[PDB]
């Protein structure tokens, strides 16, 4: 059972520029000393059709571990248009905020996120050249789904990974 | 490629009816063929456990408690913080 | 109850026999899994479709499956 657990995580800045910063106000509980690190990743899932294209945005390493709540913000930089297939970049997709102790995942965040053209001409007609400093972005801040993995902390399961 | 590799275990009305159940309203046709892949990787994890369960307990056939097992095995999904 | 028992059957002796030879199910067994495998479908499919109306979409996509496995942490 978890020593750190999540408590809450605050999307700040949304909706947004495609080439704006994330930022983020994450909040978590850790119960008891730990010996080793955590580490906080934020991806941005650059295209549905495979793992291929995941860009990692940021990674927090924290250690020691402060016993009892932490709360800290961060400011993430965006993805970088060129290395996302053209066909997905203005539509529909996924971030994921995970977190790890010991190299181990624990925990992980995931929100939808939508891009859109700003303005009404470009939605109803695209460029072949994608304009990215017309890009909206609208994180589903509303509907974190939160997924936990069991891991082992600092210590008896009979068929181990 | 081959018939064996084309065994399905969901008919199409079923994933049309799955799919409602989950509040769906229209799908592409894709669907079904997507549907099927993402069902089969899910049984073949579950499966893997269950069976490997069943070995070390020498059992003749795969129990209800070693499926019960597995499936505990897998990530749950939840919908906010704490739970 | 939403599928069918038979053809759900055959497919995990399929699956199984990959595994293990003429290693059978009990049928509360295959049972267990056909209503996990229910649930795990519908909850795809309300993750699937919340994708579709973020997107401002009525109809779902292989997309929309794909990066609602994602959001639901799959571990691919």
């Amino acid at each position: 059972s978890s020593i750190v657990s999540l408590l809450g995580i605050k999307v700040l800045n949304n909706p947004a520029k495609f080439t704006d910063p994330y930022e983020f106000e994450i909040t978590f509980e850790c119960l008891e000393s730990l010996k080793h690190d955590l580490e906080w990743k934020l991806t941005y899932v650059g295209s549905s059709r495979s793992l291929d294209h995941d860009q990692e945005l940021d990674s927090i390493l924290v250690g020691p571990v402060p016993v009892g709540v932490n709360k800290f913000v961060f400011s993430a930089d965006p993805p970088s248009a060129e290395l996302i297939p053209a066909s997905e970049l203005v539509s529909v997709t996924v971030i994921l905020l995970s977190c790890s102790y010991d190299g181990r995942e624990f925990v992980r965040v995931g929100y939808y996120v939508n891009n859109e053209y700003d303005e009404e001409e470009l939605r109803e007609n695209p460029p072949a050249k994608v304009q990215v400093d017309h890009i909206v972005r609208n994180i589903l801040a509303e509907k974190p789904r939160v997924t936990r993995f069991n891991i082992v902390w600092d210590n008896g399961d009979l068929y181990p990974p | 490629k081959v018939l064996r590799d084309n065994i399905q275990g969901i008919t199409k009305p079923a994933i049309r009816r799955l799919a409602r159940r989950g509040g769906v309203k229209r799908i592409s046709g894709l669907i079904y063929e997507e549907t099927r892949g993402v069902l089969k990787v899910f049984l073949e994890n579950v499966i893997r456990d269950a069976v490997t369960y069943t070995e070390h307990a020498k059992r003749k056939t795969v129990t209800a408690m070693d499926v019960v097992y597995a499936l505990k095995r897998q990530p749950r999904t939840l919908y906010g913080f704490g739970g | 109850a939403l599928i069918r028992k038979l053809p759900f059957q055959r497919l995990v002796r399929e699956i199984a026999q990959d595994f293990k030879t003429d290693l059978r199910f009990q049928s509360s067994a295959v049972m267990a899994l056909q209503e996990a495998s229910e649930a795990y479908l519908v909850a795809l499919f309300e993750d699937t479709n919340l994708c579709a109306i973020h997107a401002k979409r009525v109809t779902i996509m292989p997309k929309d499956i794909q990066l609602a496995r994602r959001i639901r942490g799959e571990r691919a």
